[PDB]
């Protein structure tokens, strides 16, 4: 199922995009896992732990 | 709200204390980030009484870990409202719907 | 032959896809020329391309960004981060102030500022607050500067100018007027030639800056920079 | 201003102590040169974090 | 290690593979311009010391 | 002011031999040391122009795989030799020249035949190693102008045979260039940190000093460049 949404997506169903190096300008050698990830801040806050 | 989820964020979202949740459905008259003014519905006011409830929302207390505690309206002027609904978002909370 | 020749490139056409969305296109370009310049010219766009943004916001009857002010149906941190986002557009001043005073119930959007002839709106339709009374009504006073990069709160109040009025509130700014920029090198047929090659470059921005210009002032940076390395003795 | 140069005059070449706890083996704490740095948190080379 | 690993090791048929270089300058100048992968199995005139 | 970046000084260069230079430059606005380290290397790998050995025939020689006596070496290791060979050809733009020799010892540069046009900048580079008198060293080999760098692979062709029997192609090192690192640091000057120290290892043939290696690139660069350039 994941494979079909992202086929309806017009996304590639290996689930691995192309990438070009920013400071390079070069394009990668293997296509690299780019998705979307749900992030949380921790409360250690490095401000108050030095 | 978290892109991926599992389906029981609406329920620790309701039955968490932080967002308000309307005890009678109805029709809101009055929005402010302060409080809100519910105009209850007719067939569902208690028999007898002014049927008009009002909700404050409290803004920017402290948390027991010192975290700012905000709770904002989710909702415009007349917007029909059932019983049980989610009205003020409160921190972490997106529209009934925990997002951390 | 011509070993030391190379054709200079041209913008031989600009297209406008939208006031936010435009692509422009440079031919002729020597081989391999094409990767190089597309990733300068992104890096320097993205990097040095000065912007006008909002600096200061003076709102009456608060004093703080943590409190509310009656029959808004926003908060005041809700009403800065939307002002963050506004994109102005500055003829020939350094710094401009903006007065806007809206009454009445009413979503209060970017279309509603007091004009001036030398600052003007990209997207009036940004939508900034709601009021939710026809005797309540806002107004603010905005300080709009010109600047290059992004500028946190802490860097600017290091300037340390004595007595700042209280009811004074600052939010930082990214004066990048650009969002996106990406190249792509397409071979073309000029000149009866196989090696050169044509690049595009799309771009979008908040559409206060004209592609064209952008384009000269960052060549003419990394011109700059070129030339400084030239002189080496 | 001054006080930002004499730091930097004064650390030149002044070895400090780092150790983490606990301190299983003698390798739990050793000397580095500091270079100063901006930020609220310790730099350090992978292969001593290793 | 992974990148040590990915570089150290060779496909049967690469981006200029067969070519004969002259030394690791010349190694580093034809991959460097992408003209070669880092797979290919080549002929090197190397020197060393004892 | 918004119109102003902060140009970089020439701090330094310091030559570790005839071919090698450390060119250490700041202070830098940030993002520009990767950029302008991308930049330089790119062009100076892949644009530089120069003229180079590029195609070899041997009387006794037909193929790679051919043999030829009275020298250890074989085909590919005299190849590599040729590959290695700094010349610098004034005005003309190809020129053949010929080598012959015939006693034991180290063929070098210096056994070509001479032409006023053409200098080798370094004689005393080996080409070959007879190991016989008896037996001489007599070849052709041609040199061209030309950019960058080009593998024999690439001129590989079926339609190229018209090259005749006994011709050996070479890969075209024109750019000058041997090596180039350019690598990028942190610096800090009157309290602004993300200022960027940009080094640059630089190796070259003796054909031409690695400063102007620099200038040159920077110079066809910008004159590349002034299209766009709105002022003087």
């Amino acid at each position: 199922e994941i494979k079909e949404l992202l086929k309806l997506g017009d996304l590639p169903t290996s689930g691995q995009i192309r990438l070009y190096d920013g400071r390079t300008g070069e394009q990668f050698e293997r296509p690299v896992t780019v998705g979307y990830m749900y992030m949380l801040k921790l409360n250690h806050l490095v401000d108050d732990k030095m | 709200k978290p892109l991926v989820g599992t389906g029981m964020e609406r329920a620790v979202a309701v039955d968490s204390g932080v967002t308000a949740v309307a005890k009678r459905g109805g029709v809101v008259q009055y929005v402010d980030a302060s409080r809100i003014v519910i105009k209850v519905n007719e067939d569902e006011m208690y028999p007898g009484e002014a049927g008009i409830d009002i909700y404050n929302l409290t803004k920017y207390t402290r948390s027991n870990q010192n975290t700012c505690i905000n709770q904002m309206p989710c909702v415009s002027l007349g917007e029909p409202v059932e019983r049980g609904d989610v009205l003020a978002d409160g921190p972490s909370t997106d529209l009934g719907e925990l997002a951390l | 032959g011509s070993v030391t020749e190379f054709l200079k490139p041209r913008l031989v056409d600009i297209e406008q896809v939208s006031s936010t969305h435009a692509k422009v296109t440079l031919e002729p370009l020597e081989r391999g020329f094409g990767h190089t310049l597309g990733n300068a010219l992104r890096r320097i766009l993205l990097s040095s391309m000065p912007g006008c943004a909002v600096t200061e916001v003076e709102i009456d009857g608060v004093l703080h960004e943590y409190s509310t002010k009656e029959g808004v149906q926003e908060d005041i941190l809700e009403i800065l981060l939307n002002l963050k986002g506004l994109a102005v557009r500055v003829q020939g001043k350094d710094e401009v102030i903006l007065t806007l005073n809206k009454s009445g119930i009413g979503p209060v959007t970017a279309a509603d500022i007091t004009h001036d002839g030398d600052v003007e709106i990209v997207k009036p339709q940004h939508v900034i607050c709601h009021l939710t009374d026809e005797n309540a009504s806002i107004s603010m006073r905005i300080k709009v500067q010109r600047g290059r990069g992004y500028v946190p709160a802490s860097t600017r109040i290091h300037s340390e100018e004595d007595e700042r009025p209280i009811g004074r509130l600052l939010v930082d700014a990214c004066y990048s007027p650009v969002e996106r920029i990406a190249y792509n090198v397409e071979a073309a047929r000029v000149e009866q030639r196989t090696d050169l090659d044509k690049l595009v470059i799309e771009m979008e921005t908040n559409g206060t800056i004209d592609p064209e210009e952008a384009i000269r002032r960052a060549a003419t940076i990394l011109a700059e920079q070129l030339e400084a390395f030239v002189d080496l003795r | 201003a001054v006080v930002w140069d004499i730091l930097d005059e004064v650390i030149r070449e002044h070895p400090v102590l780092l150790n983490r706890a606990p301190t299983l083996h003698r390798l739990g704490i050793q000397a580095f040169e500091p270079v100063l740095i901006e930020g609220k948190a310790i730099q350090l080379h992978p292969l001593v974090c290793a | 290690v992974l990148g040590l690993y990915y570089m150290t090791r060779d496909c049967v048929n690469a981006k200029g593979e067969g070519m004969v270089l002259t030394g690791p300058k010349e190694a580093e100048r034809l991959y460097r311009s992408g003209l070669a992968s880092l797979h290919a199995r080549v002929k090197v005139r190397i020197t060393e010391y004892e």
